[PDB]
């Protein structure tokens, strides 16, 4: 998703 | 002038191939330097031995969590977190190298390689590089992914460093  | 870094990818310990990246130090020097130094291991920590925890076909391959190996960790060469330098570059399509984050100014070490255009990420994620060689190897890594991101086989950066 591209978060951490 | 723009540095080039390489990742030697392995699948379950078996060598797959090499992906090389041009880092846009002209446009995003601080973000580029973080990735470069993490790839060289100069600061004593970095991507060597790390894995790609989330690979979604038709979206992206995410990695850079060298601390917890699952997306909850990673650290920058400038402390735990650093600011979003700028958003000059956009997610134009496959090959784009951009920073993962947990919100504004939360960049650490986690990054993603886009396997499609991700224009919704424009202005929220800092684009700092692109795949120069080995997009074919990224496509090969993508086939070990799944809709939820879980890898069918362990995709690891067996070796990494700076070319030229």
């Amino acid at each position: 998703v591209a978060p951490v | 002038v723009n540095p080039t870094v390489f990742f030697d990818i392995a699948v379950d310990g078996e060598p797959l191939g090499r992906v090389s990246f041009e880092l846009f130090a002209d446009k995003v020097p601080k973000t580029a330097e973080n990735f470069r130094a993490l790839s060289t291991g100069e600061k004593g920590f970095g991507y060597k031995g790390s894995c790609f925890h989330r690979i979604i076909p038709g979206f992206m391959c995410q990695g850079g969590d060298f601390t917890r190996h699952n997306g909850t960790g990673g650290k920058s060469i400038y402390g735990e977190k650093f600011e979003d330098e700028n958003f000059i570059l956009k997610h134009t399509g496959p090959g784009i190298l951009s920073m993962a984050n947990a919100g504004p100014n939360t960049n650490g070490s986690q990054f993603f390689i886009c396997t499609a255009k991700t224009e919704w990420l424009d202005g929220k994620h800092v684009v700092f590089g692109k795949v120069k060689e080995g997009m074919n190897i990224v496509e090969a890594m993508e086939r070990f992914g799944s809709r939820n991101g879980k890898t069918s086989k362990k995709i690891t950066i067996a070796d990494c460093g700076q070319l030229e």
